[PDB]
Parts: structure tokens; C-alpha cells; sequence
């Protein structure tokens, strides 16, 4: 039973360990579906760079470094991962 | 026997008139006077240029508006009408310059 | 003496070719000359780093295109690239 | 004989001439090839008149015929889709949008 | 990893993931969502609250300037 | 005369209207008596560190004057570029 | 004749051999003076010399010989001065720093 | 066996004997000073480049980054940074 969007496989305890590590203490029940939507939106820039570096090689496959390059243009850079 | 306008009623009409308005603010003299205090101390008696001297009180307006527009959210985030400082520190934090 | 460049014509003809009326004041002006400067390197930013990226030692037109898309947000990359496309086109047409 | 010009060549207003001086001095690469500068030249131009558009329509709108930087503030600002490339940029004498929050607003 | 697959076959189709890359986007992620939610306790003490509501993360988001 | 220069309490140049007056453009309605201090700090505290590399343009440059088109330059680094000067 | 480093020339341990090569092909500038990579070399080694002294007494307190990077956010967190270098560096597998509101902590 | 790899491995190693010893250095936190160091490489030079380009010097020189890294480096660091290289700097002259 694990067909459908692949969003609600972000289950609420994984939510609710991310608070912890935040110090958050006590969460409404309202705040697991815009983090969903909120992160959502965060990937929706990030691969969108991802894919075009990768295509732009003519690469047909995501290397590591595509990612960390377009992590650095939203000026959130990455070290551990090359360059 | 006067007539009064009641509290805040005045107020609004500057928010209006202001924002139509685009000159600047603060008054001329002093500004050019407190720059010059302040930069005396990186170097003795520098020259400043007359046309340098109010585009750091453009920057200066516009970087400060900007800190009580935020500052003014949160306030109605607390359910309070008036600011008191306790608000710019988080603004001030949350953006990430005070921290 | 002392010549000095800027875009002030440039800015005034195309301005003729969408309104061919209204005026505009100096400092506006000024305004597009520094602007029509800021958007310059922040493209051509982008621009150079791709081509050390793939290791490649010439900058051109494709490189430019996917820039496009990483500044410029929104439709204006598909409105601008299709102008871009259709502009080369037509200078290849003439070359 | 008869030279003619690059901007022309691809009917831009733009100078095509000045921009190709720019990336060889700009040591952005340092091989320039040759259909980048006009593609380059060719959005700004789609950039500058979708701006000037704007402002020089809504000044009119205010029965002025004179663009002055007011003017050119409302056009940006009112456009989301330009405020992300100059949500960074504030403009000199730009003056702030009109703005205020509703619960400023008097009780009654 | 199904999730990465998922979204990224809309902007583009047949795109083999490179196993180092994946990791990546989660600690990426991780951090930017642990970022955004300590801040949102500031917001939600200073309301002289406790637990975290999501008209505080909008209000958050706003600040930083991301939410425009 | 060719020595001394203003160098006291022009932090207080920036009067209390002043301040009022900039605040209402920014739309609050309200405002205590306790704020003033706080940006007269916050305003400074902003400045001297547009001035302090600012200043470091010119020495490079080995001129006495600050010139606009360093100000400018130093805004741009801090992220706040501003439009109407050079460029 | 005989070579020797440069590297030791000037008492170092950076590759300013290395190093001068990058900016070389960095295309920052067109030509390079031959005393600033000799400067740049011996900044890089005072400042990855300030971060590692401060790792390795993390170190210390966990015990561990083996330096780790929960050692390394932790101690480039802790001195307020160098988080201000690297105020928007994420570093992988870091962990938050251990702190905990006060109102969040019971009464007594 | 082809294509050797460049990184500063070797050089992050021998620096950390000197102040530590004893200590040891995993593998995968190596990764972060090979990336580290090389984040902020880049940061200086192209600071150093606008600098020439602003005053049309067609070369950059110990100077600019004198003053680059005295942008950069918040406060403390930068006068021990700036000491550091001008005697490094004087080391390297008085053997050139």
C-alpha cells in the first residue's frame, strides 16, 4: 500500500525528530502539511538548476557536484561533498 | 472649544501623505556632520565628496525603512499596535545580522 | 576631453519604439545606465563559471542560454530565449 | 567596402559593437564565441523595453509625461515577476508603495 | 530516493541518480529545515506562546524575505 | 581656520522627529518613547561599517577624498546595491 | 644547479608552487605579481591553523584521538568571531550546537 | 591507473602535527578542508580581481590582497592575517 505521491512518505515522526533537533518542544498538528509543501518548494529550485547543469553537459545522469553548485547559488554552500 | 482630532487620526494621514512622497527625511546639516565624526576615526581628516555624502543617506533611509516595515509584523504578530525594541532584536536576529 | 561611455542613446531609442511620446528625466536615465550595467556581469557571471565548469575554454551562445534560465525567473526566460533564438536566426541570415 | 552594423545585422537596437569589447576586457573567458554577444545583446534589449513599458505607461496613467524615478519604482515593485531579479536593488529617490496593514486600520 | 525520482521526472524524463548525489539533498534539506524551524520558536515565544503554529513559519519565511 | 573638527554628540543630530518622520513612511501606527535609542545605536552600528571598508577603497586608491563610486562599491559587497550613482 | 621549494623559502608549509598556478588560470587577473601568492599561501596557513586548535580541544573533552567533523561544527561554532566567516556554511553530518531555551526548561 | 586526482591532503596533514601531535584525522572530514580551504581561495581572488579592475591595474599584487583580506576576515583575524604574510612575505624577500 505505497502507491500514491511520494511526499507522504515524509512521515509525521520524521517531522516530529526535526523539531527535537530544532528544540522545538510542542507542535500543533496543523504544521505537517505546510513543511510538506514548504519543503516541497525547496526542491523544486534546488534540481531545477540540478537538471540544467546535467543537461547543459549533455549528461543524462545527476552527479554529486551538479548539486553542490546549485546549493552555492542560493548562497547555502556545502563543503564535504567536492570542490 | 478647539477642535481635536482623536488619537491616531492624525497619524494615519502622514502614513499616506509619506509614502506618495520620495524625498528624504532627515535633515540635511547633521547628517553630513555625523559622518564626518564617525569616519575621523578610521582616518584623520579625509575629504568628503559632496555628492558621496547623500547617497549614504539614501542607503541609510531606505536600510531603515526596511528594518520597521519588518519590525512592524511581528508586532501585529503579537496582537500589539506599538513597537518597543524587544521586536527589532528579532527582527534584527532573524534576518541575521544582531546573531 | 575626459570622453566617457554610457547606453543613454540606446536606452532612448528603444524607448521611441514602444512610446514614441513621453519624456523622461535625467536621473531615470542614469538609473537604466547603471542598471543596463548591473543585470551585464551578473549574467556574464554566470556565463564565465559554466565554461571552467565543463572545462570549456570558449564562451558562447549555449552557454548564455542555460544562464538565462538560471537568472531570470519566471516566463520572461522562455519570452527572452525565444527572442534570443529568433534574434541569432536572423543575424546567421545575415551573417 | 560598405560596413554596416552588427546591430543591424540582426535589426537590434542594442549596440552589438560595445558588448563583444566588454567580455574580451571583462576576462569573464578567455574565448568569446562569436554568437554569444549577440543572444546577449538580444534580451537585454526585451528586458529594458518590458521596464520602460511599464513606467512610461503608468506615468502616463498619472498625467504626467516626464519618467521620473517614482515612476520607475511603482512599475518594479508592482510586477512580481521583476521583483525577484530586483528584490535586492533599491533605487535612489524610489519612495515606498503605497501600503498599509489592515488591522491599522480605525475600529469602526 | 523515490521522492527525488518522482519530482525530478517532471522537469525531465530518464535521469539516473548518481547514489553519491542522493545523500546530498537530504543534509542539504535537513539543515535548511532545521534552519527554518529554530527560528520559528523566536517567533513563537515571542507571542509568549510555546508550540508552533503555521501562520508563525509563513511570518518567518516573510522575514528572512524567501516567503515573497 | 585649518585644525579641529566637529567630533561630539552628533549622534544626537538625529532628532526625535526625524526618526518620527521616517517611521511613518514605514506605516507604524504607535510607536514608544523607548525606541529612540536603540537605532541611533542600530543606525550606527550599520554605518561605520559601510564607512570602515569604504575607507579602505580609498587608501588603496591613495586618494584623500571619499568619492561616491566607492560607496557605492562597499554597498554592494554588504548586498544592498543601489541604483542612481555609477555603474 | 640545484632547486629548492618555495614553499620552504619562505619558512611555509602551503603549496605556494601549487597555488600560484591556480591564479594563473583563475583569469581574476591577466598578469600576477610575483610576491602575492607568496602572501595569499601564508594567509590560508594561519587561518586553517586557527580552526583545527580549536577542533582538536573538542577533542580532547570527547576523548577521541580520531578528529571528527561533530568536533569541527562544534568548534567553529562556539567562537563567535570565525562563525562570522562562514555564517552561511553548512558543513555535512554537523549536528546543531547543544542549546536549549530557557522558558523551554521547567520552572525550577 | 590514470588520471591522478589534485587535492591539498597532503599539506592539511603535516599542519596538524605541529599543533596536535597526537591527534588523528578521519578520512571523510579531510574532504572538508579540501573543501574548506578551497571555498575561501576562490572568495579572496575573485576580491582581488574587482579591486585591479576598479583601478584599472592590469595586475594584482600583494597589495590588493592585503587589503582583500582585510575585507573579508571580521575584525580580529585580520592583523594577525596581515602580520602573518608580511613577515612571511619578508622571510621569502631577504631569500629570494
Amino acid at each position: 500500500k505505497v502507491l500514491r505521491d511520494n511526499i507522504q512518505g515524509i512521515t509525521k515522526p520524521a517531522i516530529r525528530r526535526l523539531a527535537r533537533r530544532g528544540g522545538v518542544k510542542r507542535i500543533s498538528g496543523l504544521i505537517y502539511e505546510e513543511t510538506r509543501g514548504v519543503l516541497k518548494v525547496f526542491l523544486e529550485n534546488v534540481i531545477r538548476d540540478a537538471v540544467t547543469y546535467t543537461e547543459h553537459a549533455k549528461r543524462k545522469t545527476v552527479t554529486a557536484m551538479d548539486v553542490v553548485y546549485a546549493l552555492k547559488r542560493q548562497g547555502r554552500t556545502l563543503y564535504g561533498f567536492g570542490g | 472649544k478647539p477642535h481635536r482630532y482623536r488619537p491616531g487620526t492624525v497619524a494615519l494621514r502622514e502614513i499616506r501623505r509619506y509614502q506618495k512622497s520620495t524625498e528624504l527625511l532627515i535633515r540635511k546639516l547633521p547628517f553630513q556632520r555625523l559622518v564626518r565624526e564617525i569616519a575621523q576615526d578610521f582616518k584623520t581628516d579625509l575629504r568628503f565628496q559632496s555628492s558621496a555624502v547623500m547617497a549614504l543617506q539614501e542607503a541609510s533611509e531606505a536600510y531603515l525603512v526596511a528594518l520597521f516595515e519588518d519590525t512592524n509584523l511581528c508586532a501585529i504578530h503579537a496582537k500589539r499596535v506599538t513597537i518597543m525594541p524587544k521586536d527589532i532584536q528579532l527582527a534584527r536576529r532573524i534576518r541575521g545580522e544582531r546573531a | 576631453k575626459t570622453r566617457k561611455e554610457s547606453y543613454a542613446i540606446y536606452v532612448y531609442k528603444v524607448l521611441k519604439q514602444v512610446h514614441p511620446d513621453t519624456g523622461i528625466s535625467s536621473k531615470a536615465m542614469s538609473i537604466m545606465n547603471s542598471f543596463v550595467n548591473d543585470v551585464f556581469e551578473r549574467i556574464a557571471g554566470e556565463a564565465s563559471r559554466l565554461a571552467h565548469y565543463n572545462k570549456r575554454s570558449t564562451i558562447t551562445s549555449r552557454e548564455i542560454q542555460t544562464a538565462v534560465r538560471l537568472l531570470l525567473p519566471g516566463e520572461l526566460a522562455k519570452h527572452a530565449v525565444s527572442e534570443g533564438t529568433k534574434a541569432v536566426t536572423k543575424y546567421t541570415s545575415a551573417k | 567596402a560598405k560596413a554596416k552594423t552588427r546591430s543591424s545585422r540582426a535589426g537590434l537596437q542594442f549596440p552589438v559593437g560595445r558588448v563583444h569589447r566588454l567580455l574580451r576586457k571583462g576576462n569573464y573567458a578567455e574565448r568569446v564565441g562569436a554568437g554569444a554577444p549577440v543572444y546577449l545583446a538580444a534580451v537585454l534589449e526585451y528586458l529594458t523595453a518590458e521596464i520602460l513599458e511599464l513606467a512610461g505607461n503608468a506615468a502616463r496613467d498619472n498625467k504626467k509625461t516626464r519618467i521620473i524615478p517614482r515612476h520607475l519604482q511603482l512599475a518594479v515593485r508592482n510586477d512580481e515577476e521583476l521583483n525577484k531579479l530586483l528584490g535586492r536593488v533599491t533605487i535612489a529617490q524610489g519612495g515606498v508603495l503605497p501600503n498599509i496593514q489592515s488591522v491599522l486600520l480605525p475600529k469602526c
